[PDB]
């Protein structure tokens, strides 16, 4: 099965040619593309960095035939009219809300060990204080991790923000920015610490 | 097929197991 579909960023790809074929292009760039899942699906394939790439579900509905495009375009739960739609509002802003992240003060590049060393030599530097950064999950592209200490003796958290084409998402918001997510996930641990530190007797 | 859709994971996020007081920088505006 081979489907012509008509849009300039459509290409025949399995997920490893997308992948070798972004290898070279910029974050944001994409391909459009043939899924395994069927001819009711396509995917999205986008680059996030350096061999760092995202594959996208596109659900198909409100087809005039089998092979032909739906005029119906479901992805992330939310419909969408067509892939140009698709492209300026879901992908387009997700790669908006990467680059705030990545351009952030908090932010910091590099594997994940890479960024708990930092951590660690941080906080042995600075012992009382509670320490936090962000880092790209490199095994799980779309997420980023959340690492911090409370103090130089206290262990290493990891937690998850997942980026989505309208925040970054914590826990069980989605927040607008990254500022928003960084005072969010303060409130969000001084809540459970106060919880921890509850009288249930 | 073989292509990992990483949108549809979900990564478990550790319990904060911890009395410790919290120390972290201030909250800022958020302009």
């Amino acid at each position: 099965t081979h489907r012509v579909i008509n849009h300039p960023y459509y290409f025949p790809f399995n997920g490893r040619q997308a992948e070798d074929y972004l290898r070279s292009k910029e974050r944001g760039e994409f391909v459009i593309r043939q899924s395994s899942r069927g001819d009711d699906h396509l995917v999205i394939t986008w680059k996030l960095d350096k061999d760092l790439f995202q594959h996208i579900d596109i659900q198909e509905l409100e087809k005039e035939n089998p092979l032909a495009l739906g005029k119906v375009l479901i992805v992330d739960n939310q419909k969408y009219n067509d892939l140009d739609q698709i492209i300026v509002e879901y992908l387009q802003n997700k790669v908006r809300l990467l680059n705030e992240m990545t351009s952030s003060e908090k932010f910091k590049s590099g594997t994940k060990k890479d960024v708990v060393k930092f951590i660690e030599d941080y906080s042995r530097v600075n012992p009382n204080k509670s320490v936090y950064y962000f880092s790209l999950n490199h095994d799980n592209p779309g997420w980023f991790y959340l690492m911090f200490k409370i103090n130089a003796n206290s262990k290493l958290y990891t937690w998850n923000v997942k980026l989505t084409n309208t925040g970054y998402f914590l826990v069980n918001y989605n927040y607008p920015s990254v500022i928003q997510l960084c005072n969010g996930f303060k409130t969000l641990l001084k809540s459970n610490s106060s919880k921890n530190r509850m009288n249930n007797y | 097929g073989v292509t990992p859709y990483s949108n549809e994971s979900g990564l478990v996020n550790a319990d904060l197991d911890v009395k410790d007081e919290l120390m972290f920088s201030p909250l800022v505006d958020s302009g």
